[PDB]
RNA sequence: GUUUUUUCACUGACCCGGUGAGGCGGGGGGGCGAGCCGGGCUCUCGCUUCUGGCGCCAAGCGCCCGGCCGGCCGGGCGCGAC
RNA sequence: CCCUCAGCCGAUCGAAAGGGAGUCGGGUUCAGAUCCCCGAAUCCGGAGUGGCGGAGAUGGGCGCCGCGAGGCGUCCAGUGCG
């Protein structure tokens, strides 16, 4: 129901002997074996997770969230990215560009995955099949064939 | 006196014995599935007698409540007998019908005359 | 005499590095429904702008005092229901062959002897569950001039009658070898209490930030200078 | 003083998110750089980025605790983890 | 009893085609058989003071008595081998 693949990363608790699996949205480039660092200590190259405050203008990040704690709502449909315009240090607010082209002010603490979301470009490929239109919706909803109002009883 | 873990679980409370003022009903119920109520009658069929005189098993229409147990202690009870094993099936009538066969000390038609069914 | 395969194994607790140890989370539980309540109701009673006649129970009785003061109650106590017996058992050598001073308990049988003059002093609990049962007998002792202190615990003025608690306790009189306590009592708490009357009534409690919030005043305060 | 009479911000009702409500806000022995001649001071960090391993149920240091016969066996409490 | 220890985190229902250990051959009736009979197996559960073998597990270094086995007291190892 879904255009850009997961990815199942293993960290491990720091307060038990458990491993806990988070699936997460996957950027053009994360591979399997690859290790991930998460939280603001963290390094700036891609599949890391770092508050936005913590990176400089221009940074080209996806999965990002709106209210910090909510776990990312922005900028994670396939082959999208909401970059960093800039900061103000002083009551910790970042303007960030959005997939649309709306310039959204977010509280400056909470995180993004670095990098493009994976699968991208797949609106470029013609369905070209009815079937295919078919076989697209049933794994998302009833929505698809769609009866044009005018044709319909008054 | 440390709390280790964020969660506050409700802390086992001891919880006392029955020790009743009165009992509820005055005498124990007096059981109504005993050894003379559980086995009804024999079958004198054509296929009953043809089974007791061929494969050593007695056929008895059994009270429907009873258990395979209930009937193995029951025939041993009321004819002094020893059994293999028990086989119910529940007939169209709505009433059981047990083939209780003997272990071998015992010939079910020695048994079918002293009991009364030829 | 010293074992050399007992080794020192240092454990690392830094972030990413080692299983954090067993602390004390006393402060991070969530707590049951009811703490959270009667926890943030002391915490109310703190932040909000409280009026002088309900705060005026926090200005409570010293404990030099107030021993002093339950000193001197525990000799005038009501007669226990099983020593009420034996007094009855002291009726039949003139019957079957002049009455002493207590403690006046309960809020309306002191309430109608503050009234009529007939108090020497009033003793009332901080911690009555509703406040409007007690809230007006400050007022009543000093119009009628009626000397009243205000001690910690109804649970503690109950224990002096024999009962659970107790939100009123007068002395409406005491013997003559037992005057100059009561006297030396009532001259100490009614220069405390009866004297300090204007000042109490425009006295607003409450009103007290968190100490965070406090503490990021402070901060800005200190920015500017 | 008790209102009336305008902009900035306060938390405490009320709202949203998170979590197994696990480290919040001050200060402090502690560590790097700021500066006066061992002395006391304003700020910055709080221990892991070379690999498709391993990580819990304590090591160590300090004080007492029942017997048996100042010499004969195993337990509790702190710091470790302000 | 009282001390020490315990996350999954949702009661309960929902399939005679999904998941789901283990029975097959011969004979037998007017009408039933993988069910009765005969003969070969087999899965799960249990055993009260634990029912029998086999495994653990019976080395190595000694010192006397000894014709040598081999015995007798000592002192070390053994939670299986290729």
């Amino acid at each position: 129901g879904r255009g850009a693949p997961l990815a199942k990363v293993v960290f491990r608790d720091p307060y038990r002997f458990k491993k806990r699996t988070e699936l997460f949205i996957a950027a053009e480039g994360i591979h399997t074996g690859q290790f991930v660092y998460c939280g603001k200590k963290a390094q700036l190259n891609i599949g890391n997770v770092l508050p936005v405050g913590t990176m400089p203008e221009g940074t080209i990040v996806c999965c990002l969230e709106e209210k910090p704690g909510d776990r990312g709502k922005l900028a994670r449909a396939s082959g999208n990215y909401a970059t960093v315009i800039s900061h103000n240090p002083e009551t910790k607010k970042t303007r960030v560009k959005l997939p649309s082209g709306s310039k959204k002010v977010i509280s400056s603490a909470n995180r993004a995955v670095v990098g493009v979301v994976a699968g991208g470009g797949r609106i470029d490929k013609p369905i070209l099949k009815a079937g295919r239109a078919y076989h697209k919706y049933k794994a998302k909803r009833n929505c698809w064939p769609r009866v044009r109002g005018v044709a319909m009883n008054p | 006196k440390i709390r280790t873990s964020p969660t506050f679980r409700r802390p086992k409370t001891l919880r006392l014995r029955r020790q009743p003022k009165y009992p509820r009903k005055s005498a124990p119920r007096r059981n109504k599935l005993d050894h003379y109520a559980i086995i009804k009658f024999p079958l004198t069929t054509e296929s009953a007698m043809k089974k007791i005189e061929d494969n050593n098993t007695l056929v008895f229409i059994v009270d429907v409540k009873a258990n395979k147990h209930q009937i193995k202690q029951a025939v041993k009870k009321l004819y002094d007998i020893d059994v293999a094993k028990v086989n119910t099936l529940i007939r169209p009538d709505g009433e059981k019908k047990a083939y209780v066969r003997l272990a071998p000390d015992y010939d079910a038609l020695d048994v079918a005359n002293k009991i009364g069914i030829i | 005499v010293v074992n050399p395969l007992f080794e020192k194994r240092p454990k690392n607790f830094g972030i990413g590095q080692d299983i954090q140890p067993k602390r004390d989370l006393t402060r991070f539980v969530k707590w049951p429904r009811y703490i959270r309540l009667q926890r943030q109701r002391a915490i109310l009673y703190k932040r909000l702008k409280v009026p002088p006649a309900i705060n005026q129970f926090t200005q409570v009785l010293d404990r030099q005092t107030a021993t002093q003061l339950l000193k001197l109650a525990h000799k005038y106590r009501p007669e226990t229901k099983q020593e009420k017996k034996q007094r009855l058992l002291a009726r039949a050598e003139k019957k079957a062959a002049k009455r002493p001073p207590v403690l006046r308990a309960g809020v309306n049988t002191v309430t109608t002897l503050v009234e009529n003059k007939k108090a020497q002093l009033v003793v009332i609990a901080h911690d009555v569950d509703p406040i409007e049962l007690v809230v007006f007998l400050p007022a009543l002792c000093r119009k009628m001039g009626v000397p009243y202190c205000i001690l910690k615990g109804k649970a503690r003025l109950c224990r002096l009658v024999h009962r659970k608690t107790c939100t009123t306790v007068a002395f409406t009189q005491v013997n003559s070898e037992d005057k100059g306590a009561l006297a030396k009592l009532v001259e100490a708490i009614r220069t405390n209490y009866n004297d300090r009357y204007d000042e109490i009534r425009r006295h607003w409690g409450g009103n007290v930030l968190g100490p965070k919030s406090v503490a990021r005043i402070a901060k800005l305060e200190k920015a500017k200078a």
